[PDB]
């Protein structure tokens, strides 16, 4: 999986309440609308694991801004509970289609909060997804 | 504390009375061959290789007098997978290279380890390529065949070992549709060494430095089409092999079953890739299997494996011998 | 005669120690085989791809070598003619040179 | 006399109490064994003096390790005593044949405590020796 | 291993006391300075074994002097064990760096005595050292 | 604050116009000549030159009539010397020296003044250079011949200084065999000007502006061969020179036993090196009594310390 350092933010962030990224992307100019390259797409990995007084949920979420100042959001996943936060998970989030200057990650945390767990989100094109497929199944 | 690495005064520690060792004896390299015998065409989405696979077919039904039925449609997912970008360079003081002039000969003499070094970090990546956790890395044969319980699960072969010490072998079919690597638009494959010549270099301080530099790139991924063409020997206990096929796990019928896991050998063409430890009780195995039958005086070598079953048997050293067995 | 002996990389040099010399017996049975304790020291050496390799062994080993390998073809397809077998010459092949200036019983290695 | 930089360890260090080094060189193998390269030496020069309460002596001697934290003594001068130890006098031992991972240099002072004197190690090829040799000495 | 048979000293010494090397290397010179050679090197090869009441160690020095007459160590080892002294160890001194006239090798035997062993101690040019390097180390 | 660059500005560049480019004068600026005077050999060892020096002689025997003599063994140490390297980097934002089509001629000016400046410090050094102290410099003449009590002590005579207001004239013989200088194999000898390219530069915040650089390698060491060729004066105490040689230390006397000190002035070539208030001073006495002093030239070095510690 290839990865653009610069698109890179959350490089291997501790989340343990509900906080955002640490960098913020800014894009070269007003609406990037950076979904429309019909490509792009957040990552977001999971090291080590959702580790918490439990049980507790992690919504991963890209956020907009005109400025780099006050966000609001644009995609969102979900209560992913922990213990789907194995050592290695790709939560994919589209690139949101309408994208303005300045994405950020914000990581929604149900109580309690986490212990332990970092997570590192990335725009990239696109993501390793090969899982294996059922063939007859019954042999097998 | 301890200082250390671009490439300290140990130039020393290449040289004779005199210049740089050209007969140096290349200690830590392998002759695994995956990377002579894997398949190489360009991927073909962005920078990764989608790939449209049959996931229903439509039943058809018995139909009772007098009544029209449904309609059937074919479902078809497909599954793109990426590629890894894995590249290096390699810097030397230009003070340091150039005393005895010997600013060639090393350049040389290093390169031949790159060279190796990369080879030799290509194929243990291919066999363990976890994108899961390194991220960076493209994703190669663990775990896409890991817990017994996975779709492609049945093509693993359990060898029925446990504890740490054992390994598994690996039987593909290298082609362009069951499974390939993959190289990008527009960079080429494989492992290029470009010389980038002298240019300057920063002292950590800022207190200017000068030297050269060269680049390694090398950049694969790997498209697993069908894991049906794929079948891995797993927890093959090593310390339990013995040449009798007696204890332990026999090799040659765990082989076999692996060759009638295929559907097929039809293209592009089939290779087991084995520890070397596994080659040897192999060739071992093999001669007595054919001693108790028909084997001469003359032959009583074993001539080493080469086609096992009319697919080459390559010998892959960059390939774990204490692997976890597989649960 | 002034010489002494490199070893470039021992990679190319395999020792089959602690070898019993009373506990051979020609029947590949009690002892050490030496059949596959000599395959399995070709299987050791990564591509003998130059010079030449060669092995060196005690007259006594030679003898049972030689008794050993008769024995263990003749569990398929020895001949009337060939019950004694041919002598030793290469084994992989690999020539099998005789060395008498090759001590019988050293001190086990372990 | 040429220098790594990284080869340098102990800079000037006043080296008061029979303390080590402090830094330790860290070659990137087991066994560096640098001593059969026949060509690198550790140099330990003295400055300004080793002044002390007296008489005292600095034992220089090299030590490795299999890891960064316990060493062995692999070579050693002897006792080298003070006012031996003016500014300008390198104490030279040659590498020890039989390296580890992880070399550093101890000086073990015999008592007194030193109250000035820097020492200066690092790895060099090679040491600049030249003591002046008689000449005659009949003429004159 | 070539040998001058005029460096040769201590032919096979039965060390058992903290003892001296037999004989003592008379160079035709106030300052041999020997080790500037960077080429010869004191050997203290081993036979058969360091059997002693045990645990003891043999640290080996060389001894240099102004006329034969008090001798001093201008190069040490540093206490190697008992069971590392089996019959075939070369212990190697590279030659110290300045040398005087009338060289000795010193046994320092840490107690308690030694029982059994020889020693051959010979400035040679140089040492015959082959040891074994790692393989791959993977496999196997 | 206050602006202190290192590269060139557009001040200092439109200094050397105009609207002529070259020949600048250099007023201040040291006018030592050992530089000139001082021969070259590629040193033989790696980053050392071993030298081996005849120890002890076979002293011959007087053999009688039918009597045959016992034989003898010509013993020798060896004795290596190291160098070390001095660099320095000269770059310019490349509008500026572009700028009017001067490229050449400034970056012929810069490299100029970067020679001469580094002569001044590789003669500096090659007089009081420590490998001691200095550490990544190589050693030259001082310590070597510092204490009396070494075996060429009987080269050094002491003016008799006691105070630290004293100088040191040298005498040298400069050839292949006794004392010259070595550079390393295979760098060339001398100071190297090698000027690279254009490559991007960087401005404090980034801001980043293309431009010229040159290297200038030199590296020396300093082999002293045998130092029976050379001899310090050392402890010239200067508050105490007159020129009429009659109070403090007389030089001509003083220089002469310096001269008939050294076996065999036959090559290379012998020089005296002293600080110029020293050739001064000298000269005056000289004169009272009343290029080249005494068979041997006489180079005043400017880069030569007047007050240096007294020797004992």
């Amino acid at each position: 999986m290839i990865i653009d350092k610069l698109l890179q933010v959350s490089d291997g962030q501790a989340v343990t309440a509900s906080a955002a990224s640490t960098d913020v992307i800014d894009f070269g100019q007003a609406n990037p609308n950076t979904g429309m390259d019909d490509r792009s797409k957040m990552v977001i990995t999971v090291d080590e694991s959702a580790d918490a007084a439990g049980a507790a949920t992690v919504t991963f979420s890209v956020q907009d801004s005109a400025d780099n100042a006050t966000f609001a959001d644009v995609a969102a996943t979900g209560a992913i509970g922990k213990a789907n936060l194995a050592a290695g998970k790709q939560v994919v989030i589209p690139m949101p289609t309408k994208l303005r200057r300045y994405c950020r990650v914000y990581y929604t945390v149900a109580t309690g909060p986490l212990t332990a767990g970092k997570f590192s989100a990335q725009v990239v094109t696109g993501i390793q997804q090969n899982v294996a497929y059922p063939d007859s199944p019954r042999i097998a | 504390s301890t200082t250390n690495p671009t490439l300290a005064d140990v130039a020393a520690r290449m040289t004779p009375d005199g210049k740089i060792d050209p007969q140096i004896v290349e200690m830590l390299n392998e002759t695994n061959e995956i990377l002579d015998d894997m398949t190489v065409i360009e991927a073909n989405g962005f920078t990764e290789h989608k790939t449209t696979v049959r996931s229903g077919l439509p039943t058809g039904t018995w139909r009772k007098l007098n009544y029209g039925v449904q309609p059937e449609k074919s479902r078809t997912v497909q599954v793109k997978d990426s590629m890894g970008m894995l590249e290096t360079y390699a810097e030397v003081d230009k003070a340091l290279a150039d005393l005895n002039g010997n600013s060639a000969a090393w350049r040389l003499s290093e390169d031949r380890a790159f060279i190796e070094g990369m080879n030799q970090t290509q194929a243990t990546t291919l066999f363990y390529g976890d994108s899961s956790i390194d991220a960076e890395k493209f994703m190669g044969l663990t775990p896409r065949f890991n817990s017994l319980s996975a779709e492609n699960g049945q093509n693993i072969i359990d060898a029925g070992g446990t504890g740490s010490d054992n390994a598994s072998i690996w039987l593909t079919v290298w082609g362009p549709n069951t499974l390939h690597t993959i190289y990008p638009k527009g960079s080429q494959a494989g492992l290029q060494s470009r010389d980038l010549g002298e240019d300057t270099l920063i002292d950590a301080a800022g207190g200017r430095y000068q030297g050269y530099r060269t680049h390694y790139k090398w950049d694969i991924g790997l498209t697993l089409r069908d894991w049906r063409y794929v079948v891995r020997i797993a927890n093959v206990d090593v310390s339990e092999l013995t040449k009798n096929a007696s204890a332990g796990a026999d090799l040659i019928d765990l082989m076999t079953q692996a060759v009638e896991l295929i559907p097929n050998v039809g293209m592009g063409r089939p290779a087991f890739y084995m520890p070397r430890k596994i080659r040897s009780f192999l060739r071992r195995q093999i001669t007595n299997k054919v001693a108790a039958s028909t084997l001469t005086m003359e032959e009583i070598a074993g001539k080493k494996v080469v086609a096992f079953d009319g697919i080459p048997c390559r010998r892959t050293d960059a390939l774990l011998l204490t692997e976890a067995r597989v649960v």
